[PDB]
């Protein structure tokens, strides 16, 4: 009984680390699934949709070249100086 | 096939239920170490006993008594011993694990975190394409065969 | 009662040992401060 | 009243027991604060309302 | 607190404690200044829809 009982006792011990491992295993499995890395395929899948989606986006709508950007900010530019020195210049 | 927005939250609801079973079974380990902690207290006591009944046996000049009260006793520390390493080396596995486990909410709550704000992008890039498609259909810019073919029409 | 009474514990993580101590401590240094304060002002 | 008459070691416990009272002030204290706001503005947003 | 009256040991945990939650406080500070832009840049996608 005195082995008997201390056998009875550390299968208790190691009954918890077969289920301490099992929960241990599915943590690891799921993480690999769907990873913050984007080595999973579906969180770079669906990040890549994303990009597939807004490429095709863009283009329907041809973005002007960045000339336009910075004249109409220019012509911005000047137009702005052009009111604020006049009116800068009404009422210096 | 399914649409993987879809599984994302019930992956995550899944979880919990190891979570919870392992927090049920990491308490069963807790009460087992304990109450073999009781078991030596009991026995450590009992071994004192044979050293209050030691003790008490040289008293009075008695000395032959005492002989087999501590020497009853070393079985009992022959299990104290043997008993008293064995408590020692599984609490390393509770610390382990235990380090282990805090951490592994923190990454969990994150990542729990984290498909909620990309939830959103989907949703926003869902909607940012259907936007497109419909100027598409009709444009302003007569491309599109609608807006010309009634204009020509 | 024991399996019982393990999961109730960690529900509530305990603080560790240093502010049980160090809420002593602090209260040591508040109630020696305060009475050091108290008996010197009606010394 | 403990160490009137030289009756220091009353004090003691006394004040010591006050320190419960004082943890649950202290924590009450803020608490009362934190609320006060809530209050605040939303009785700013309906008087707009 | 730990340091006055001379405990300079004490300071050394706490502090020391406090570098777990300032981990979590540079790895989390960063994080709120990624997704702002998001909400930006969409906002200014909206309006103009």
């Amino acid at each position: 009984e005195r082995k008997y009982l201390e056998l009875k006792s550390q299968k208790n011990l190691y009954l918890a680390r077969l289920k301490s491992a099992i929960a241990a295993q599915k943590i690891e499995e799921i993480a690999g699934n769907l990873d913050n890395a984007s080595a999973s395929s579906l969180f770079e899948r669906i990040e890549t949709k994303i990009l597939e989606l807004e490429a095709e986006r863009e283009l329907l709508n041809p973005p002007p070249s960045p000339l336009d950007k910075k004249f109409e900010q220019w012509e911005e530019q000047q137009a702005v100086e052009a009111t604020l020195a006049a009116m800068k210049a009404r009422r210096s | 096939q399914e649409a993987p927005e879809d599984l994302l939250e019930r992956l995550l609801g899944e979880m919990e239920l190891e979570l919870i079973e392992l927090r049920r079974a990491l308490a069963q380990t807790i009460a087992t170490f304990k109450s073999t902690e009781r078991q030596r207290d009991a026995q450590q006591l009992i071994a004192q006993r044979w050293y209050e009944k030691a003790q008490a046996a040289l008293d009075r000049g008695n000395e032959q008594l005492a002989r087999e009260a501590l020497g009853q006793r070393q079985s009992y520390q022959s299990h104290t011993e043997a008993l008293g390493k064995s408590l020692g080396e599984q609490r390393a596995l509770v610390e382990q694990v235990r380090g282990q486990l805090q951490k592994l909410e923190r990454k969990y709550l994150e990542l729990k975190s984290q498909k909620n704000l990309y939830l959103a992008r989907l949703k926003s890039a869902i909607a940012a394409q259907k936007i497109e498609e419909i100027a598409g259909n009709l444009d302003n810019a007569s491309a599109s065969s609608l807006f010309e073919r009634i204009e020509t029409k």
